[PDB]
């Protein structure tokens, strides 16, 4: 029996139901006891359509819809978990357990309506463990997952040394755990399974009245060990939002879950028997969104275009000069001259053709920005990842910057900080903003028309550097005084966002890491090709060095970027 | 609360078939 | 394939303490070959772990090693013997040592105890511990010979720093192949890793697991201030209490009082303080213990002037019972700590006491065999298991907070409800204990144990016993008794015990409710039906009757008699009586509780299909005197049924009659003192009262379910 309780899950249901439909189990040997209640959205309609379409494929479908009321009177909001709600959910779980018992059904899987069970073999794998209660370990964007390894005495999370080794799958195995939740299988064929109940708390139950804690106590009193299995990667789930969060925040969280799925896997295809809501992309209030992509790259292009359509972000595709395909006569006709005495600080080279092509691509973007008078433009590389609520948080920040006014030129939004020391000074009255220091990974930044004019007036073509060396020079933050000495106009007002919104898709040394910028020939000659030296690649990710005493406490944070429940 | 316990119990025998 | 016979165990212990016995039991469980050094020799060191020490074991082992200076084929391991309990078989130990493949493995620890400066000299370690601890080692005889031949220092010199200095030499370490067990594969020091150990049960044995590294240690050395935690751990590993087979070293080692000789002398004690309700019952119960009176020496120390009459009344019976009887009245102005201390010293200076057995005031021993079983146990200290009725409050503690205060352990809820049975090691006991005399004499010679600080005397006593290294066992195999509730005990009454119906219901029923009530309720006759739809079942014992009339006569105010009334809202009694309602005395709530608990079930069983909540508004006691008021006129009662109970014995105090049912020609002529009458009084039963002739009678009447 596959069970499913759904409330306000319309944003998630299309992908989740397609995933359930993709489970390789014979549908004539499955059932469904889908119930839905207290819906404020069209969830009941979407579920009814699906069940009507699939009804002939499964052995039986029991449908118990309740369209009204949409909320409890004792609820403060859609994310409030009142006692009446907990009691009702416990009654529903008990009724599902009874339904499972009356048809003598082999096992019950209580799938939560927001769990994306993406691995089609999840059922056959969990069945083979021959456990009375076993949960698939679900992955999330954080340390959150569908299990706890420890409880103190009141049933709250207790950090244990086993959690991190389990969470990283450094130790693979079915592990005894004091609690599993959300997705778990109960084997009803085992005799001990008869004494488990969720509705009547145990007479000796004296802990907090919570639906996940009461069932764990029942399991404990029945001497049923709840095992958790992490042998495979089974699937993903969203992180519980805060009580005052909206249904829009939940929908954006699930969308971010789908984006994270799309980071390492093919997209989770929706059910073909369910419609999909129309998305209406906008440019988030930017004047232009540029996307830099190599003509030879299409996997990343397609992925990024899908990720942008997912977030409803309109962008203008910007082609790029393939400097590796550039010959000397083309470089000379463009007047490109290397900065005299330039040497890569880590290896000992003049430059690469790839860095030249990148630089000329940015120069061409800056030129177009100037020629069109674009007040604010966004520039993307192709291997970005999104933070939660990216679009709304960025638009709120940029609206605050504009309303409070600022002569900013290159507020960094995503970078690798190379100067790891005392915190940078927060900009007064501007929230989530610091003065930028020396930075690597100039993957994306917003630039104003004034900044672009200053950069063009710097005449950078006669003194070409990589963008991540040129930019710290332009804000007078370059550590090497000789390079600043090579230039004269250093008036870029550069700031940085504290909570960066963009990170690399892959770090140096990650599986699948490929750099079209680093793995290019030297600007001159053709026999000097530089391969990526795994030993020399250094700035893999400016994050492990960061677990140091950089403070950063004093930046005015936004209410956004708030998540986690008692499992973080 | 020192040294959390690990009280395991052997699994119960399978139930009799229906008819 | 190392043979098990090539391993020899070497331990050092000057005396024979209970910890040494525990280590010996653990070693003998897996047939280990243990050789002890320094048995009976004086400890030429000093404080065990205060600042420094341990300079004598090195000299003793240097004297011992000369016999095995060339035994290459033998493998030797050294370990402490006071805070170490073995857990694994020798085969797995030697297998792990072979897997490590080093020449000398030391137990690693988290901190640098002797010196802090030399921390940076240690080679770096990835995840586990880095420094070296001298808690033990496993190595070849030649290797330990070479490493410890270099010892030439004073017997009071510290130990771990010499090992640290020798290890810190790079060339010698490389030559000697010195290694540290960083990932807790053999030795697990509980100090600094309290949260990285869990109990892994099994069928017939127990083990421990390190969750952080996912490994099972073989030897645990609970050094430092971790004596409480290792003592808790010693209740299970390796054969303490497994689910399949009950308790382990919990049934053997019993005296069984053989020989027929006069049983060993007992110096009983009683400390009546924080005035305890139901005192006379306990004083009476002091006699019926199963132990000869000639071998029982009582010492009753009172501290309450209020309880003085009770002790004065009971004193002659005790004086005739026991061989020696003493009293210390409240006038001495003696604090409880002094009382306990001079009782302890009175036995301690009298070689004829062998088991000093304290027994506080609020500990009712419903089992009369407590002394026999406890004495048969021959534990150094031992206490019986008592818990409040229907709660978790017991007379021991599970573990102590860093403030040395009551924390909550994990197994406490198991032990309070007898889910586990045995003799448990425990860090605090009270309210009843049996101490061996020898421990009093040559183990606790100092006097100030209960006084001397601002802590409570009991906590001071257990703290003094903990530092000296004496176990405080506890048994709950049988049922022993219950603890009374003295949170609130008002004394502004003639018998303030009558108000204890809420606080201690069980003892209240035992003292007050008639003994024939329960047998009547379960249905073996007793109840009578003199007339149809009339029943006679005994409810109250004589103590209720006499104490109730005593209280009511203490009030004295016999209102009532006039046909009108102010207590009645209507203000017009159908028939008046001289009465004292329970509302003016303040006893009404207790009476409603009594009706709810002890009458309801009787009526529900007597009249099948009837369901009650036992609500009563009018309840009073009526006195019939030949001169004040005659019997009632025929009438009817404004209630579903009426509860009628007599309060004094007919004939010995009064002569008269009972009820008169008109429609059935029924006469009740001999009411009983402890019985009750039940009959409906609305429609069917027209009743009339018979007239009293000589004496005075009291009757209790209540109207339930109006
Ligand atoms: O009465 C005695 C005689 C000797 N030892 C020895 O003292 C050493 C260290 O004492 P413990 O292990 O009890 O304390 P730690 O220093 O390990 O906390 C051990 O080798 C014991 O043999 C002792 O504790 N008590
Ligand atoms: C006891 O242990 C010894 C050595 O430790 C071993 O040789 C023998 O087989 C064991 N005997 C028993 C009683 O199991
Ligand atoms: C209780 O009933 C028994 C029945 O045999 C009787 O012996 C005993 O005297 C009764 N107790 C009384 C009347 O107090
Ligand atoms: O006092 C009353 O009215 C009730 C007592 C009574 O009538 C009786 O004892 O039968
Ligand atoms: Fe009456
Ligand atoms: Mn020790």
């Amino acid at each position: 029996l596959i069970a499913l309780l759904a409330r306000n899950a319309a944003h998630a249901l299309p992908t989740t139901l397609g995933a359930l439909e993709r489970l390789r189990h014979p549908r004539e040997r499955t059932a469904l006891w889908v119930a839905t209640d207290h819906n404020m959205d069209n969830t009941s309609t979407v579920l009814r359509e699906w069940l009507v379409a699939v009804k002939s494929l499964y052995h039986s479908v029991e449908w118990r819809p309740a369209e009204e009321p949409r909320s409890y009177p004792d609820e403060e909001g859609p994310k409030h978990w009142s006692d009446s709600r907990y009691e009702h959910v416990m009654k529903l779980r008990q009724a599902a357990l009874k339904s499972a018992r009356d048809m003598w059904a082999d096992y019950i899987l209580f799938v939560d309506a927001d769990n994306l069970i993406l691995n089609p073999d999840t059922l056959s794998l969990l069945i083979a463990e021959n456990k009375t209660v076993v949960a698939p370990m679900l992955d999330s964007r954080a340390a959150y997952s569908n299990f706890w390894c420890g409880m103190t005495s009141q049933g709250y999370y207790k950090r244990t040394p086993a959690y991190i080794p389990i969470r990283k799958r450094d130790r693979r195995g079915c592990f005894a755990v004091p609690m599993v939740h959300s997705t778990f299988l109960i084997d009803l064929r085992k005799a001990a399974s008869r004494n488990l109940a969720f509705y009547p708390p145990h007479p000796d139950y004296t802990w907090s009245f919570d639906d996940i804690i009461v069932f764990a106590f029942s399991c404990k009193q029945a001497e049923v060990q709840m095992y958790v299995c992490n042998k495979e990667e089974y699937g993903f789930l969203p992180v519980p939002l805060r009580a005052h969060s909206t249904l829009q925040d939940e929908a954006e969280s699930f969308m971010h879950v789908q984006l994270e799925v799309m980071v390492k896997h093919p997209p989770a295809e929706p059910s073909r028997f369910i419609s999909a809501p129309t998305k209406t992309p906008d440019k988030m209030g930017f004047d232009e969104v540029f996307m830099i992509n190599l003509r030879r790259r299409q996997d990343r292009r397609e992925r990024m275009l899908r990720a942008l359509q997912a977030q409803e972000i309109e962008c203008r595709l910007v082609e790029a000069v393939d400097g590796k395909a550039m010959n000397t006569s083309q470089v000379e006709a463009l007047g490109i001259q290397m900065l005299p005495g330039y040497r890569d600080p880590y290896h000992g080279r003049p430059l690469t053709k790839g860095e030249l092509g990148c630089f000329l691509s940015h120069y061409n973007i800056w030129k177009e920005v100037v020629d069109r008078g674009l007040q604010k433009s966004l520039v993307f590389e192709d291997d970005l990842r999104f933070e939660i609520f990216f679009k709304r948080r960025l638009m709120n920040l940029m609206r605050d910057v504009e309303r409070e006014g600022l002569d900013w030129d290159l507020i960094y939004v995503g970078r690798k900080r190379m100067q790891v020391e005392h915190p940078e000074k927060a900009v007064p009255r501007v929230r989530n903003l610091v003065e930028a220091d020396y930075s690597y990974w100039t993957l994306a930044y917003v630039i104003s028309l004034q900044g672009a004019r200053k950069l063009l007036a710097a005449e950078p073509l006669s003194k070409m550097l990589p963008v991540d060396e040129f930019l710290p020079v332009m804000f007078d933050k370059h550590p090497v005084s000789e390079y600043k000495a090579h230039f004269s106009l250093r008036n870029l007002h550069a700031f940085s966002v504290e909570p960066l919104l963009i990170y690399p898709t892959h770090y140096t040394g990650d599986d699948g890491y490929v750099s079209d910028t680093e793995t290019s020939v030297v600007w001159n000659n053709e026999h000097v090709k530089t391969d990526w030296d795994r030993a020399k690649s250094q700035k893999m990710r400016e994050q492990q060095a960061l677990s140091r005493e950089a403070k950063n406490s004093d930046v005015l944070q936004s209410p956004l970027d708030s998540a986690a429940r008692d499992e973080l | 609360a020192y040294f959390p316990e690990e009280r395991w119990s052997p699994e119960s025998p399978l139930q009799a078939p229906r008819v | 394939p190392v043979n098990p016979e090539k391993l020899l165990v070497i331990t050092v212990a000057t005396a024979e303490t209970e910890g040494y016995l525990r280590f010996l039991r653990s070693a003998e469980f897996f047939n280990y070959t243990v050789r002890t050094l320094g048995l009976g020799e004086e400890w030429r060191g000093g404080d065990v772990a205060r600042t420094v020490g341990g300079g004598q074991k090195v000299r003793w082992l240097k004297k011992e090693m000369e016999k095995y200076a060339d035994r290459e084929d033998m493998i030797i391991m050294f370990v402490d013997s006071y805070d170490v309990i073995l857990a694994g078989s020798p085969t797995e130990l030697l297998k792990k040592f072979v897997q490590s493949g080093s020449r000398l493995l030391f137990s690693a620890e988290s901190f640098c105890w002797p010196e802090w400066g030399l921390a940076e000299q240690y080679p770096e370690v990835g995840t586990g511990k880095r420094f070296l601890n001298s808690g033990g080692f496993i190595g070849f005889a030649t290797t330990i010979h070479q490493i410890v031949r270099q010892w030439k220092y004073k017997d009071d010199d510290d130990d771990q720093l010499f090992y640290t200095r020798l290890y810190l030499d790079p060339g010698l370490r490389e030559k000697l192949s010195l290694n540290l067990d960083h990932k807790s594969r053999i030795f697990q020091n509980l100090n600094g890793a309290l949260d990285e150990v869990v109990l892994k049960f099994d069928r017939n044995r127990v083990r421990i697991r390190n969750v952080a590294y996912d490994t099972l240690p073989i030897v645990v050395h609970g050094n430092g201030p971790t004596k409480l935690q290792l003592n808790y751990l010693g209740n299970y590993v390796p054969n303490g209490w497994t689910p399949e087979g009950g308790c382990g070293f919990c049934n053997q080692d019993r005296r069984t009082l053989p020989g027929g000789q006069p049983p060993p002398r007992v110096f009983l004690a009683v400390f009546v303080e924080q005035p305890t309700p139901f005192l006379p019952r306990f004083l009476q119960r002091l006699l019926l213990l199963d132990y000869p009176p000639d071998r029982v020496t009582l010492f009753l120390h009172n501290n309450e002037v209020f309880h003085e009459p009770h002790i004065a009344d009971s004193w002659p019976q005790l004086q005739d019972h026991f061989s020696a009887v003493k009293l210390v009245g409240p006038e001495e102005a003696l604090s409880p700590g002094e009382a306990r201390d001079m009782a302890m010293d009175l036995c301690r200076q009298d070689p004829e006491c062998e088991f000093y057995f304290s027994l506080d005031a609020d500990a009712v021993l419903t089992n009369l065999q407590t002394l026999r079983i406890l004495i048969e146990e021959n534990r150094k200290v031992i206490a019986p298991m008592l818990s409040r009725h229907g709660k978790l409050w017991s007379n021991f503690w599970g573990a102590l907070s860093p403030d040395e205060y009551y924390a909550r352990s994990e197994d406490y809820v198991e032990l309070v409800q007898r889910k586990r049975v045995g003799v448990w090691n425990v860090p605090y006991i009270s309210q009843a204990y049996v101490i061996r005399g020898d421990t009093l004499r040559m183990e606790l010679p100092q006097r100030d144990v209960f006084s001397g600080s601002d802590t409570d005397p009991d906590m001071a006593f257990c703290k003094s016993f903990r530092d000296k290294g004496i176990f405080l066992h506890l048994s709950n195999q049988h049922e022993f008794g219950r603890l009374l509730a003295t949170s609130r005990y008002d004394t502004e009454h003639l018998h303030p015990d009558l108000w204890q119906i809420f606080d201690n219901p069980v003892d209240w029923k035992e003292q007050y409710i008639h003994e024939n009530y329960s047998r009547a309720l379960e249905g073996e006759g007793i109840v009578e039906q003199p007339c149809p739809d009339v029943y006679w079942f005994p409810l109250l014992s004589e103590q209720m009757c006499d104490e109730l009339v005593a209280e009511m006569e203490h009030y004295g105010q016999w209102s009532g008699g006039r046909h009108e009334d102010s207590r009645l809202a209507g203000g017009y009694e159908n028939v008046p009586t001289v009465d004292i309602h329970m509302k003016q005395v303040g006893y009404e709530d207790q009476w409603l509780q009594l009706l709810r608990t002890y009458v309801g079930p009787m009526t529900e069983s007597l009249f099948p299909g009837y369901h009650t909540k036992a609500r009563a508004v009018m309840n009073f006691v009526v006195r019939y005197r030949p001169d004040e008021q005659p019997s009632l006129r025929p009438h009817h009662d404004s209630s579903t049924f009426t509860l009628n109970v007599a309060l004094n014995h007919k004939g010995l105090d009064y002569e008269g009659g009972g009820c008169r049912f008109l429609r059935y020609d029924c006469v009740i002529s001999s009411p009983r003192k402890g019985w009750a009458l039940l009959h409906p009084g609305r429609l069917t039963h027209y009743h009339e009262g018979l007239p009293t002739t000589w004496g005075t009678r009291y009757i209790m009447v209540s109207f339930v379910d109006p």
